[PDB]
């Protein structure tokens, strides 16, 4: 208790992945 | 008789140079399963003739019960070691492709054959059926193991080699038949090290890889013995043998035994790892693509990952390295310098940075070396750093970066364009409105990608106009960049078709887009809307055809209805209160109702979304929808798919908000499973959040109907709430229970320390807030009286003890 | 002559038509357009033959007929054209002629406006030539064109034009006054203002060519006429009698066409409310001409080696049939001296044409004839065997119009013999005596009903073995006697004996059948006929049938949804399929009851029914809500849930504009009621302004009516204290619909539910208690239970009134209801 | 005056094809 992990809020819609994408990158 | 006369001029005509009989032949060919196998099994002719009667053999459903598939079988069991090496393999894909055909049981005598010819004193007839019998295990034999195990000594190369090739195939299924015999294999696979032929030496690496994963105990014993081994043959000649090999480090780095086992080795393995970094075959496959997973590729992701468990620690063993390899040398020695540099990233960043102020200077200007392999990896290697060089003063590592990341994404090749691009987005998303300077600038460029771009770096591009608009938000809507950002995107939109999937990446940029324009998407708002609605009416309309008639209607790809919707809600989240015409005159809500429906965990996930994002732009439109929409939300309270969850339960948060007392019928049909989901363990963190605030939403709507149940939930409640920083949200949900508290004060009793954490984890609450907190925490001193009080709190951390008598006077 | 020369000789070679140029040169010619309109207008002088000319100019009429009038050489076509309208070779002229006419009729071609002011232009030519060539165009064109002809497509006003086609009334050669009748005849229907003012002109004009020994001109004229009689009847009113004795000559006509066109006349006329006091003196003349035109000749060698849809015969036929519903019994005295020679006199022909009288008077002069029905009724049924295959069947037909008066004699005299001799007309016959005698029996088993029980499996191995015997045509008319009887007999039809003879060729049709194929329609009708009235005897059926229906439900509302997205990609649906599988699932519904809610419940129909209810289409709406109804009815427990869906539709669909959804919405909101009780309370503000409305408006229906006031009777018997309220503003119309209904438990439901209203708010009924004492004495036979509700509420207003009030109001009563309630409920 | 009840919902059924007749 009175220290506490200080997060940014994840409240709101769990919006689906867009159909581009990045680089899978070197490996 | 007659027609095995015209199959020698069948496979001659298959093997006549002319086109005309390339094509006749084609013809004539699929147009039998019989009279091919007593060419190759028994009848005199040249030697291509005979097994090329086995390839259109074993080309060949309907011969599987037409009883020849005992008199086809009786053929190939027969001869399977014959004269000629050719005949005798060809025989073995035909046994394999016969039972292939499924699980077929037209054969109970395969196996128990096969393991009695395994004892044969001919060689191609032992040879033939261990050939045979591995084949399978690739594609209830396990008591052949001990026999199996047998043959990892006398024979020849071959025999060996199937030998443990068989063995391997049941690590993973830690089958009773091998578990019982593990040190025989393991000892029998230490005698097999040694072996001097590395078809066998790679199936001994492979087997006792995943023996890691299978069976730990038995290796410990060893362990420092078989990594002196795998280290060898890492290192090995033949890349085959040697990548089979790599794989074990990755897979050690995976056990929680490997922090403190390989500390000795690190030493040694670095350098091997980094050595097999590089490429050379591989090398001119690239300028004058190679594959999907290769030794470079490996020896990388081990790397990585080593990193990520040794930390600072691996630096001293690589640094030194890393020093010989960036600069010094030339392509591409170099070249895999800079990989490293960016493999160890991750893992070592901490310990990197001191050394960043030198080196990304130096990136920056490989950025333009003359080999384009050298770009490549800069501009990725770069991304990797991309959050050290946005907290830094935006004149010294961004400006350039972004300069000269920008050229990158133009010219070159396919390869530096994608890599550079892909960069910039991670650029993007960690500088977000640092860019913000520049976004007519940088627009300038994407655009002009817009018309350079193929089909697979268009993707990329999408992502990065996508990410733009996402990490700059309202800053996009200016005049200036919706006059050039908006022009190739509408064209793109005109000349797709509804049937395109490159529609997809397009959607879905444009819903990023259209929230970051608030209004300034107005001018182009119907169509799009318009056509979004079409999508997600013609695919369901077509997957009821589908639904009423299988046989005669192709199943509709759901993702133009996704991906509409996912628009639709980008669009509403955008105009929100402008859509509101747009809504009232089309069908969307019917069709949400269909999707929320819909079989597709995805397609609920959007719609819930769209959902809670039209209940704040024209909630007008969605209330006569309530009575109808709530049994559905109440349905999808479901943990098992956690991001229609998660919507379901955000949208009700939202509605609630919408409707004050209204709310209350409802709230039965929705709260036992949000309560449930709360309390439920092992779940996300995002899932956890939003139901905390929904609970809170709704018990603040209607105090009488939740309070009830404050017990049930208000720890979980506050374990949850307690950690993310002050918002909006936090706030309204924060009111719910306090107005529940002052409701049902019993309820908060037994958990009452989590609340006054909870109330603790505030730094500025608004003054209605402050207060609310502060009368409650008093109205429990004055209940359980002063004396009481300071024995309660002072069984609290100094922190939370010394915020609440501050801030609350408590 | 290089492309040319080369084109000509295949077209001299495409005329001598063998086996081989009937197929090279006509498939070599279609794989051009302006050189063939160069040999049909340069060519055809001296150069080459005529036959030839015009055949390039026919197969370029053909190739007219996309991408050909779309190029810029199609300008050069028509620029040809219309410089030898008037060529002197009648052929040429007729090519060029039918090349004009079907490139303007390629869509109102506006690439072609300089065409109509050329045309009209044109008329003032002095080549006659020229002159009959643009007025032949010029009248195809008026008379294809959709639209009639602005001043915009002429290029002169209509003020100008009209009285200048008039004036060639006046003159010229006989094809040109006749080409001038059409053309101003495009004008009349649209009542066009130019013509409206030139009325006089041209009526006078039209008696000067009255008399015109021409054919054509005398059709035209009476065609005008005939317009003029619905559009302009004011101007026409002077000379009637003087018209209608030409009009009497015309039908008498020499020609088959004007006679035709004339015999119009008088089905124009009868449509008229002057028809009745102008035409009775012409009877004595009309009737004897109409009649006449009744027999056939040249038409008669056609029908046993078909005719037209529409002739002199037909419509002197119709003509009669509307003259008997106008002046009724008055007709007969005109009509039977003739009928009765025709009916018994000459052999086949004559005789034939009497019986076709006899049916045609039969709705109109039906009174008058009973008399006479006796004695015909039996010489009918005699003339059904009759040698000739065409006595037979209007045989069939005319009986099939007396039907009603057979059925309400004894069933042994009349129907008995009747039925027998029509059941054996049915079969074996010419496939015109089968359609005839078939139909005949569908309509006299609607009659029947219950009389047909007797007979039930010689009715029903006739019609199972016309399935074999039958041929499309008839086989839907079978279908539809096949359905009829279902109907007319209900659950009677429920016999092992009877369910295992006409279930195999109704499931034979049924798998060999296809969804796409308009043969279901009139197949499943039939089906939801049965499966009613095979009620649980349909249950080894209807599991393949639900599925089906609901099958074609989903797809045609899918199909629906694709058109609404793409309309230029995805073809509307045929609706029909909807219609026809609701119907067919409404007829599970009733028939099985309750045995089908597991089927409903494991199904998707009522989401799918839900989108029925807002379709365009009134049709599918009156469906669905039928089937809504029958459903709610059969499990309820299933439909519940969606009440608070469909309620609101239920309202909108409240509007007598369709009187026949409207009347099964109705029906539904009361069969919820039922089923619901005093939870329907919230869904009666939504529903019960409207049904107070259309119960209280004029002229509606007496089915939609009744249906209202056995709704709000419902949803009185369930919530009073909502629907009593209102008790004083529809019970008015309310006991007027009802009280002419006979006795039956529906009737009984409604009255409970006004008892029930009274008892609440008594005051709603005394401003016209009158009519509700009215109401309690339309009832013959009240059951126990209802006859205390009654007298304890009329007794109950006799103690409020007073005793003195209740007698001076008594009194003023028609006296058989002051006799019927004084003594059926004590008063 | 006397008559038979109509209560039920109306089927059109125009399905069913009789004789359009002799006119």
């Amino acid at each position: 208790f009175g220290n506490y992990n200080n997060q940014s809020s994840n409240f709101g819609p769990m919006k689906g992945g867009n159909f581009g994408g990045r680089s899978s990158g070197p490996y | 008789k007659p027609d095995e006369q015209g199959l020698q001029q069948i496979l001659q005509l298959l093997k006549e140079s002319q086109s005309p009989d390339t094509t006749i032949q084609r013809t004539v060919q699929q147009k039998p399963d019989f009279n091919n196998y007593l060419i190759f099994v028994l009848t005199s002719e040249d030697e291509p003739t005979r097994s090329l009667s086995g390839l259109i053999l074993k080309n060949n459903f309907q011969n599987f019960p037409n009883g020849v598939t005992d008199f086809i079988k009786s053929e190939c069991l027969n001869n399977i070691g014959d004269s000629s090496p050719l005949i005798r393999a060809t025989v073995g894909i035909l046994i394999t492709t016969i039972a292939s055909k499924g699980e077929l049981q037209n054969w109970p005598d395969l196996l128990p054959k096969l393991c009695s010819l395994l004892d044969s004193e001919d060689y191609n007839t032992c040879e033939g059926a261990f050939g045979a019998l591995q084949k399978i295990c690739e594609d209830p034999l396990n008591i052949m193991i001990p026999k199996f195990l047998q043959f990892f000594k006398h024979s020849s190369p071959k025999i060996r080699s199937h030998a443990v090739a068989c063995v391997n195939q049941f690590i993973i299924s830690r089958t009773q038949a091998l578990m019982l015999h593990i040190d025989s294999f393991i000892e029998n696979l230490f005698a097999l090290a040694g072996d001097e032929e590395p078809e066998v030496r790679k199936n001994v690496c492979r087997a006792l890889v995943m023996l890691l994963e299978v069976r730990m105990d038995r290796l410990l014993p060893h362990m420092h013995n078989i990594v002196e081994y795998m280290l060898q043959r890492t290192q090995d000649q033949d890349e085959n043998v040697a990548l089979e090999a790599c794989e074990f480090w990755l897979t050690l780095a995976e056990q929680p035994i490997c922090k403190d086992v390989l500390v000795r080795h690190l030493p040694k393995l670095i350098p091997v790892l980094v050595n097999g970094m590089k490429y050379s075959d591989i090398d001119i496959i690239l300028l004058k693509t190679i594959s999907d997973w290769n030794l470079r590729k490996c020896s990388a992701a081990a790397l990585d990952v080593l990193a990520n468990v040794y930390r600072d620690e691996l630096l001293p063993h690589i640094l030194p390295l890393l020093k010989e390899l960036l600069f010094h040398h030339e392509w591409v020695v170099k070249e895999s310098g800079i990989l490293v540099l960016g493999a160890i990233a991750e893992g070592c960043m901490q310990g990197m940075i001191p050394y960043l102020p030198e080196l990304i200077p130096h990136l920056i200007q490989c950025l333009s070396d003359k080999k384009a392999l050298v770009r490549s990896i800069t501009c990725w290697t770069l991304s990797r750093y991309a959050h050290w060089v946005v907290s830094q003063p935006p004149d010294t590592y961004l400006k350039p970066l972004m300069t000269e990341l920008l050229k990158r994404i133009l010219d070159s090749n396919k390869r530096v364009q994608e890599a550079a691009c892909s960069a910039f987005a991670t650029l993007e998303e960690e500088a977000c409105t640092e860019l913000v300077p520049y976004l007519a600038y940088i627009l300038d460029t994407l655009v002009f990608a817009f018309s350079k771009y193929q089909h697979k770096n268009l993707l990329i591009l999408y992502d990065a106009i996508g990410t733009l608009a996402d990490s700059v938000g309202h800053h996009l809507n200016k005049p200036e960049y919706i006059q050039m950002l908006m022009p190739p995107l509408i064209q793109k939109w005109n000349m797709l078709k509804d049937e395109d999937k490159d529609l997809f990446p397009l959607l879905e940029c444009l819903s990023s887009v259209a929230t970051a324009l608030q209004s300034g998407f107005l001018p182009y708002c119907e169509p799009v809307y318009q056509r979004c609605v079409n999508l997600v009416q013609k695919t369901l309309a077509q997957a009821m055809l589908n639904n009423a008639q299988p046989d005669q209607y192709e199943a509709p790809d759901k993702d133009f209805m996704i991906v509409a919707l996912d628009l639709l809600s980008g669009l509403a989240e955008g105009l929100g209160g402008n859509i509101e015409q747009l809504v009232a005159r089309s069908n969307i809500l019917t069709l949400m109702y269909q999707c929320m429906q819909d079989k597709m965990p995805e397609v609920r996930q959007s719609s819930f979304a769209l959902l809670g994002d039209l209940t704040k732009a024209c909630f007008q439109h969605v209330k006569p929808c309530i009575a109808d929409f709530m049994p559905i939300l109440g349905t999808n309270l479901n943990p098992e798919f956690i991001s229609v969850c998660n919507n379901a339960t955000w949208a009700i948060g939202e509605i609630s908000i919408q409707m004050g007392i209204e709310m209350q019928p409802y709230i039965p049909m929705v709260l036992h499973q949000l309560v449930e989901i709360i309390n439920r363990p092992n779940t996300p963190k995002t899932l956890l959040e939003n139901t905390a605030i929904t609970i809170g939403r709704l018990g603040y709507v209607c105090p009488q109907e939740v309070a009830p149940m404050l017990q049930q939930f208000i720890r979980p409640w506050c374990t949850s709430l307690r950690n993310i920083r002050d918002n909006e949200e936090k706030d309204s949900a924060f009111r719910g229970i306090c107005t529940m508290i002052s409701v049902n004060p019993s309820g908060v009793i037994q958990d009452f320390i989590f609340f006054c954490d909870a109330v603790a984890s505030w730094i500025n609450p608004k003054d209605d807030l402050r207060d609310m907190f502060c009368k409650i925490l008093h109205g429990f001193k004055n209940q359980v009286g002063d004396e009481n009080w300071r024995r309660f709190s002072d069984q609290f951390p100094l922190p939370l003890k010394e915020r609440l008598a501050a801030f609350y006077g408590v």
